């Protein structure tokens, strides 16, 4: 019931701003009853939160064991929801309550083994990592809660847009499917019909300062990338011209697309209006630079996850690299230097020029990682697959070796 | 607890005038239809979960160009599946699935289940594409005539999709993990 949803939402905020506790308080229950119809945890955890804001540790069933009370039941949503860091930090609120203002260790101890099992889980316990959507609706036909505004929505466990977007058009039958992502002009914001845009965005990672400096750990850091975020893009491919049928990348541009919500994710609701809106353009150049080092970051990330464990099967492993070896389809770097590294794209523009070196520094360190995931292969490489793994090598060898002359080794 | 999620090696076979590649940057990236952003690197990888068991799917986008007639087949051991595309708007690369694919499949991985695929589905009706196959005299593969071919060369299922409009498209993976599981 997103409708109800948002209406409880509505009416919870309105007695918010009216000083009506007792109001206020019934709606958060209304609300969290609502999450839990739908098993959403987390929501549901957060809602409650909103109680707590309102309690505090004292004697004054008291405040102290109804946020206790509470703490606990939160707690035990957040472990539903695999928020195991928003889980352990309230254990460390109750822990503090326990060892310092209470003292009882009992349950103390309790607390302490129930924050080993969550930080054992974020190591050892992968959770899928969920889908942003932004969804449009431009219309006139909407009510004015929803006109012509744009939402993100937090995908459900493997919830694929194909899948969202149909329980959308089935919430509004007449409503027209837009095709395209593009932001749309004031002749359709003005019509009288229902127009939906709906789009999967990348989250981005919001900047935390526990991990300013420190070197984190890959396992405990990509959760923050997809979760806790409050900002998102949409990268669209735009040809500029002089289009070569050797090597699309000289002349693809991206026009990037950012969307801000005005509210975190996640949070009391599975989406939050976007407030702001922005576009930058890159030039093929920079993109090569992206795509260079999502694959550099990609392998390394890969030659970790099977240094640690090694009953990983392979077949992800031989993918990943051959197909950055042996780029038998589409380039390989190959055009990113036939696009970029001609005497006569460098006097074009000299402002690339510090851009380049980077480019070039990617293309080094390309090599490392490459052997040292081919290493790893080496040693653990069902033999049916032996011939393949050798030929694999010989392309690295040959590449190594062009590389390292062209480019100093790294 | 519950192990290592099942990993799904796919291989994609075909023409290079299929558009074979289209589709698995289209379904892994989860684009939009209109707009996907190519790589300058060859494989493509998703999580996905199907009838409520999740998995690790890898798709190998493999060479038509015959120069790797040699090279090709060196990734063909362990794969779970295979899917053959070919051009609904090129009798052709149709032509190429009996003549050349499905011997090559066959002749490396006998049991590997196989999935048919036609492309560009969309086209089947544009006019510009209809006049200019007929000026060539020929026509569209149709659907009952690629459902035969599926059944002459053994594949478990033969779908139709189109990475641009994206219509059909998830099916074709939905129903190559149906195959393997």
């Amino acid at each position: 019931k997103d409708n109800r949803m948002s209406c409880t939402v509505n009416l919870l905020n309105f007695y918010k701003d009216n000083n009506r506790e007792e109001m206020y308080i019934r709606y958060l229950y209304k609300l969290r009853d609502l999450h839990l119809d739908c098993d959403n945890y987390t929501e549901a955890a957060y809602t409650l939160l909103l109680h707590t804001w309102l309690l505090k540790w004292s004697d004054e069933q008291t405040h102290r064991q109804l946020k206790e009370t509470l703490y606990e039941t939160i707690i035990g949503y957040f472990d539903k929801g695999k928020m195991w860091e928003e889980a352990i930090s309230l254990c460390k609120e109750l822990a503090e309550q326990y060892e310092m203002e209470i003292f009882d260790y009992e349950l103390l101890s309790q607390n302490l083994i129930q924050q080993a099992k969550f930080y054992e889980s974020i190591m050892k316990i992968l959770r899928p990592k969920p889908d942003y959507f932004a969804v449009g609706y431009y219309g006139q036909g909407f009510p004015s809660f929803l006109r012509n505004k744009v939402f993100i929505y937090r995908g459900k466990e493997y919830e694929r847009r194909e899948d969202f977007q149909m329980q959308l058009m089935t919430q509004f039958p007449n409503a027209e499917k837009m095709n395209t992502t593009s932001a749309p002009g004031d002749d359709v914001k003005n019509a009288p019909g229902q127009y939906i845009q709906c789009f999967t965005v990348q989250p981005v990672l919001d900047e935390h300062p526990r991990f300013k400096n420190k070197p984190v750990p890959d396992q405990i850091i990509n959760f923050y990338k997809s979760n806790y975020v409050q900002r998102f893009h949409y990268s669209r491919p735009v040809r500029r011209g002089t289009v070569d049928p050797e090597n699309e990348f000289a002349s693809m541009w991206i026009e990037r697309t950012s969307f801000v919500t005005a509210y975190k994710l996640p949070g009391i609701l599975r989406w939050f209006e976007v407030v702001h809106m922005s576009q930058t353009t890159i030039s093929p150049l920079e993109n090569a630079i992206e795509t260079m080092s999502t694959a550099n970051e990609k392998i390394l990330m890969m030659i970790n996850q099977y240094q640690s464990d090694e009953t990983l099967p392979i077949n992800p492993l031989s993918m990943l690299l051959n197909g950055i070896v042996d780029p038998a389809v589409m380039g390989g770097f190959a055009k990113y230097e036939k696009a970029f590294f001609t005497e006569e794209y460098v006097r074009d523009h000299p402002e690339d020029q510090d851009k380049l070196t980077h480019l070039k520094d990617l293309i080094a360190w390309q090599i490392p990682f490459l052997g040292a995931g081919i290493k790893i292969h080496e040693k653990r490489v069902s033999d049916n697959l032996r011939p393949f793994h050798d030929r694999m090598e010989e392309c690295f060898k040959n590449l190594k070796m062009k590389v390292e002359k062209e480019y100093g080794v790294r | 607890f519950q192990g290592t999620m099942q990993a799904i090696k796919c291989v994609v076979v075909g023409d290079g005038a299929v558009g074979k590649t289209c589709l698995l940057i289209s379904y892994t990236t989860n684009a939009f239809p209109g707009e996907y952003i190519p790589t300058v690197f060859d494989n493509y990888s998703a999580n996905v979960m199907v009838d409520g068991k999740p998995v690790n799917l890898g798709l190998w986008d493999t060479a038509g160009q015959e120069d790797y007639d040699r090279l090709r087949p060196l990734s063909y051991p362990q794969t779970d599946v295979f899917l053959i595309c070919f051009s609904l708007v090129s009798p052709a690369s149709f032509e190429n699935v009996r003549a050349k694919w499905y011997p090559e499949v066959r002749h490396h991985c006998p049991n590997t289940p196989i999935i048919l695929v036609g492309t560009k589905l969309d086209l089947r009706d544009d006019k510009d594409t209809i006049e200019k196959l007929k000026e060539k005299k020929l026509t569209p593969i149709t659907y009952p005539q690629g459902l035969a071919m599926a059944k002459e060369i053994g594949a478990v299922k033969y779908l139709e999709c189109s990475a641009l409009t994206q219509r059909g498209l998830k099916t074709v993976f939905d129903e190559a993990i149906r195959a393997v599981l």
